[PDB]
DNA sequence: ATCATACTAAACGTAGACAAGTTGGCCTGATGTATATATCTGACACGTGCCTGGAGACTAGGGAGTAATCCCCTTGGCGGTTAAAACGCGGGGGACAGCGCGTACGTGCGTTTAAGCGGTGCTAGAGCTGTCTACGACCAATTGATTCCCTGGTATCAGCAAGTACAGTGCCCTGCTGACAGAGCAGGAGACACAA
DNA sequence: TTGTGTCTCCTGCTCTGTCAGCAGGGCACTGTACTTGCTGATACCAGGGAATCAATTGGTCGTAGACAGCTCTAGCACCGCTTAAACGCACGTACGCGCTGTCCCCCGCGTTTTAACCGCCAAGGGGATTACTCCCTAGTCTCCAGGCACGTGTCAGATATATACATCAGGCCAACTTGTCTACGTTTAGTATGAT
């Protein structure tokens, strides 16, 4: 199989809406990824160590807390509404004018 | 899969509260009392002892011992140590009156 | 029927025992031999009264009341043995 | 005489490079395992380091002064 | 043939006293031991103060009052109180009965 | 003249603990030339007293610690734990008594919030 | 007639002198209370001491003597008036 | 510039010359005063010998002298040369006060 | 009428006068070795009578003040205390 | 007939310490009921022997001080200086007698 | 005539002279202590009167010494079980050393305070003596409380097996960062090919 | 046949993926102390009896001390003056306390050695009891001299003054090391001269 063309952002941000309540936890996105990409099955720990820098080191993610404990095993990330869309129009792969706080 | 090991200072404060609830004596008794009649034989050859004057002088000891230990403790956590040190002792002796 | 060294029968896990009773934590390598040496003077001293008081009464044994009225003239006064 | 300290300073940070800067009592004892009176020359290190930060060659990790630990510079 | 001279303790007293105080609990013997040395310790302390409080004052007789202040020498604050408030009760009582 | 039924002296005084053999040991005590009537009540008194405190502290330590029976390590624990006995038999050592369990503060463990495997510095 | 805060008459300059007799080379600013209230406690017992002895005596004044059987008493013989 | 000792120096002189003296290093009256006041707590118009105050003043200065050098042994032990009130708390708790 | 009090001071004073001729001493000195003299006899006699009692005696002979002295005093103090009492005695015995 | 001279029982002992006075204070101060005959002398021996050592080092210590009279002060050091008298008198306070000069090393001047 | 190549002048890089900063040791002034000499005063040492406490002489009786006996507790020996001590080794974290800094404490000076000394005056209360009466010692006879021993019965405690609860340690996921490497895409320049 | 507009390559910014490390915490696994139940051992308690010895009652007798009254000692209050000590403030430095780093010492745990512990037996050494006896110490009376109170002289210590000496602290000179500036060698530009 080959490597989808998206990026690990959009791939997130996909994963995230996708959802009937517009939110997803990391094992949740890992059930996608795993359903819809059959590719992503090796590099296991390589993909998993990116997607995590990319998640702690991109500023168009917030975390939320989980109010009764949830099932736990992990917190629960909200995407920010203010950045919109950044992938559109085709350009998956290097998107233009980064969103950020400052 | 590697075996089952405490850190340090875990089993410490354990054999501290299982030696503070209890009342035993902590010393053997049968060196102690081959001590105590090396002791007494330089004041007195041939000297018999009462099991019971063995077993004071083995409780008034150890009781000595235990104070002096409290003492020594509270004079190294003075200096900011966990370790009791000899010069602890010393100064605790020193102190109390007995150097 | 002669004894030689028996301050070494006091052993390092006894030491070890009566420190954590007095709630000692940590103890140094050195404190064995102080120990020792601290008991051995307060030993001398007591069984020195103890004999004393067994002379005076020209017996040879050394009874429990002795070492009690040893401990008493130290200040060191002793329930449980009499007296 | 020999080099001036700042070079032996340099070449002693940069032998090892650990991950972490080297330490003062690091880069101390290996200015001894290559030769020198660090006995009577503590102050002379201690205002070479102090030097070397300020001209930026070398950066403090977390202490202050010549305490904590010292790495090579970005460049 | 061959007797054991009998020895004296205050065995009996401690137990009247103490099933005064819990009338279910026991003691042991070796408490009992060590309550008779603390009843003898403490007897000879207030004895010996109250004959050095009389050596004192230049009087051959010990009265009530140097135990009085030999209690009130001896003990420290709340027992010395209530100590002194036990002892003239019983003394008073005793002259009363008598 | 027929003599009136004997009543002891502890009888006429209330008391437990004897008065007529305390004032025989305060005689033979060799204390003083002579001993009064009251002196033996009135030490009678105090020791009972003080016998009668110890006890109470002693069988409420016992109880505590689900026992029935007084033993040394009771007498130990009602005496220091009290701190006027504390202080009137500071300088004495109670036989089996063992030591009030007390650990200094900065002995006990330094909570860390990290659960990682502890490693040497 | 009254009194009232003569605990401070024990200046800071007294205390100094006592701690210069005793070897002390440098004293911290807080040493001087302390040491009011280690004296004030222990005068409290030597003082209680001595009244009862001078009560017993049926006495009004407090004599050489009443102290210095208080001191004995206490653990700290003194010697120079007297006994 | 006028001269100026370092610190430590009349200390050492200070130690010096009050160890080799006798004299009592408190004043008398305020002592006294305090006597008087912490007496009037036991027994009122209560009445002193002059020599009961002396003897009372000796025997205060030699205990408080006694105390100050546990309590310098307590602050050297600690790698210290101040004392601090720790240290008198720790010389009073194994005197056993 | 005048009071009538008591010391050790002219046997002091004697001692004194045997160990140096020419040295006095000052009354605070002697008031001082007064209360010492009285100190030590108040710590002997007293366990002379606890030596006496605790063998069922009713006598203080030299043999308690002997075991009082050795119990007391230190080693050396103690050594020569009981040669110089040991003599004292003899001598009173055989001059008697 | 008439009586012999008295002799004092000091001076058959050869004490200068009073036996009369030791052996009246021992009868008089409820020590026993009652009182050999030499527990007088020996307990008078002692103490003359005690009070001897103690003057001895105390004129010492004023000799040395270049003064002829005895003051609490040249007690105080002869006293402390000797160890057997320093552990025989360690809990005893001597009115206007000082300290035995001495400084921690550690607080001496670093030279 | 037009070009490159060598000699000389000025820019660039590097080795050595110069001046500035740091440390150690010696000299000089200030200051406290120690020593020497004269004056004086009150605290020590010596002398006298006396009175009470120690010595001489004698007797009585009971405390202490000595001998004999007994049986109880100390000492010593033997064998088996296994609990404790001794040894070895890996490694965690605590003792120790070094550096930095800031403020608490030491030294010194001027002003305020009251301690110290001396003298006057008053009187609460220590200290003593004399009476005499209630209290404590002593003795004899009575008796009842206290101790010791044995029995039956019980409660309590000690030990062992099984289950539970608490707490200690660390896996493994998740989250956050510095640093090295790599795909997209905006803008500028060479190549292709057109309009006149 | 050439100037010119558009296509395609080269440059650099922007953004992304990735290796490795560190740290926070949910929760699984392990270990150890606690609790429950049962069985067997023994330690306490109650009753009875005998022994025994000492506590109580009644009476007599001596003196310890409570009480009254007087003497005169010293504890207390006050005032005035001198000045030594206390207090407040200014200034500076060195010492306490925090932080970081390192590496050796002690803790924890597994394995082997060993000597403690228990049970049993035996012998006999010495503590305890009993009887007899004798000589040592309390009690009493008489008497005198040893020690204490009081009084007085003088010289040893206290005070004052002057002089010497040891120590402390600052300043300055001399020696070692490093920052800044300058001269020799190398390299490129400008000008004279040889080559073609």
């Amino acid at each position: 199989h080959a490597k989808p063309p998206y990026s690990y952002i959009s791939l997130i941000t996909m994963a995230i809406q996708q959802a009937p309540s517009k939110m997803l936890t990391l094992s949740e996105i890992y059930q996608w990824i795993m359903d819809l990409f059959p590719y992503y099955r090796q590099n296991q720990q390589r993909w998993q160590n990116s997607i995590r820098h990319s998640l702690s080191f991109n500023d168009c993610f917030v975390k939320v807390a989980r109010s009764p404990d949830k099932p736990g095993k992990g917190s629960y990330w909200t995407l920010h509404p203010d950045s919109g869309n950044m992938f559109e129009n085709g350009c998956y792969l290097r998107r233009q004018k980064r969103f950020k706080c400052e | 899969k590697k075996p089952h090991r405490y850190r340090p200072g875990t089993v410490a404060l354990r054999e501290i509260r299982r030696y503070q609830k209890s009342t035993e004596l902590l010393i053997r008794k049968l060196p102690f009392q081959r001590l105590v009649r090396e002791i007494a034989q330089d004041f007195k050859t041939d000297l018999r002892f009462q099991s019971s004057a063995v077993m004071a002088l083995q409780e008034a000891c150890e009781a000595y011992l235990v104070g002096l230990f409290e003492d020594t403790n509270l004079c190294a956590i003075h200096a900011k140590r966990v370790t009791i040190m000899p010069k602890d002792i010393q100064l605790a002796r020193r102190i109390r009156g007995e150097r | 029927k002669v004894l030689r060294d028996n301050i070494q029968g006091i052993t390092k896990p006894a030491i070890r025992r009566l420190a954590r009773r007095g709630g000692v934590k940590r103890i140094s390598g050195l404190i064995y031999e102080e120990t020792r040496g601290v008991l051995k003077v307060f030993l001398e001293n007591v069984i020195r009264d103890a004999v004393t008081y067994t002379e005076h009464a020209k017996r040879k044994t050394v009874t429990a009341m002795d070492v009690v009225y040893a401990l008493k003239r130290q200040g060191r006064t002793l329930y449980g043995f009499g007296g | 005489s020999g080099p001036p300290v700042s070079e032996l300073i340099t070449k002693a940070v940069a032998a090892s490079k650990e991950r972490s800067g080297v330490s003062l009592a690091a880069l101390k004892k290996a200015l001894a395992a290559a030769g020198y009176d660090v006995e009577k020359n503590n102050s002379r290190i201690k205002l070479g380091l102090k030097s070397l930060v300020s001209k930026g060659t070398l950066v403090q990790t977390k202490g202050t002064g010549a305490s904590g630990s010292f790495k090579l510079n970005k460049k | 043939k061959r007797k054991r001279s009998r020895k004296e303790s205050y065995s009996i007293y401690v137990y009247k006293v103490l099933k005064q105080v819990h009338p279910d609990t026991g003691i042991s013997s070796k408490a009992m031991g060590i309550m008779n040395s603390f009843v003898n310790d403490i007897f000879e302390r207030i004895a010996g103060e109250a004959s050095r409080l009389a050596h004192y004052n230049k009087r051959s007789t010990i009265t009530s009052r140097e135990i009085q202040t030999a209690v009130r020498l001896l003990l420290p604050g709340e027992l010395a109180k209530h100590a002194v408030s036990e002892g003239t009760k019983a003394v008073t009582k005793y002259t009363s009965a008598k | 003249k027929a003599r009136a039924k004997a009543k002891t002296r502890s009888s006429r005084a209330g008391l437990q603990f004897p008065v007529g053999r305390v004032h025989r040991l305060l005689r033979k005590g060799n204390y003083s030339e002579r001993v009064g009537a009251g002196a033996p009540v009135y030490l009678a008194a105090v020791l009972e007293y003080l016998t009668a405190e110890i006890l109470e502290l002693a069988g409420n330590a016992a109880r505590d610690n689900k026992k029935t029976r007084i033993i040394p390590r009771h007498l130990q624990l009602a005496i220091r734990n009290d701190e006027e006995l504390n202080k009137l038999l500071g300088r004495v050592t109670i036989a089996q008594g063992g030591v009030l369990p007390n650990i200094q503060a900065v002995l006990l463990p330094k909570k860390t919030e990290s659960h990682h495997k502890a490693k040497g510095k």
